[PDB]
């Protein structure tokens, strides 16, 4: 459906 | 067994304490599910605390902050699971697997409420 945001970045 | 609060919440307890990295599909797509529901117990402006101790826990940068809040705002505004099934669907299992487990550990330990007169109050009842 939707567009989901980007999931988190770790650093 | 019928979905109570008291059985949302030992579900949970339970998974919070779990290794959820070699569970299958069908039962981490649950987990999302048992998030979303959580989520939605909390009031809304417990959110932004939500997302702060999310990274902070995680080990996160300040610039994580805008996608991990929206995740929690657009769960917790969801209607029939269409955010939901984004997330399932656009995100890689390592980033799911990663952003329950990190919620179930935190969501036991917030309060659900923020007004200092609804937890003042509460805290007089609690044995």
């Amino acid at each position: 459906p939707t567009v989901a945001p980007p999931a988190p970045v770790y650093r | 067994p019928k979905i109570t609060l008291l059985t949302l919440i030992k579900t949970a307890e339970h998974w919070a304490r779990q290794d959820i990295r070699t569970i299958e599909d069908s039962k981490l797509r649950a987990l999302l599910t048992l998030c979303a529901v959580m989520t939605r117990k909390f009031s809304k402006s417990q959110l932004s605390l939500l997302c702060e101790t999310h990274l902070r826990r995680e080990g996160l940068g300040q610039d994580q902050a805008e996608p991990v809040l929206e995740v929690y705002q657009r769960l917790h505004s969801d209607k029939g699971g269409s955010f939901e099934a984004a997330l399932w669907q656009q995100w890689d299992r390592q980033s799911l697997i990663m952003f329950i487990t990190a919620f179930l550990n935190i969501a036991l330990q917030l309060p659900c409420e923020s007004s200092a007169v609804v937890v003042s109050g509460l805290r007089t009842l609690v044995p």
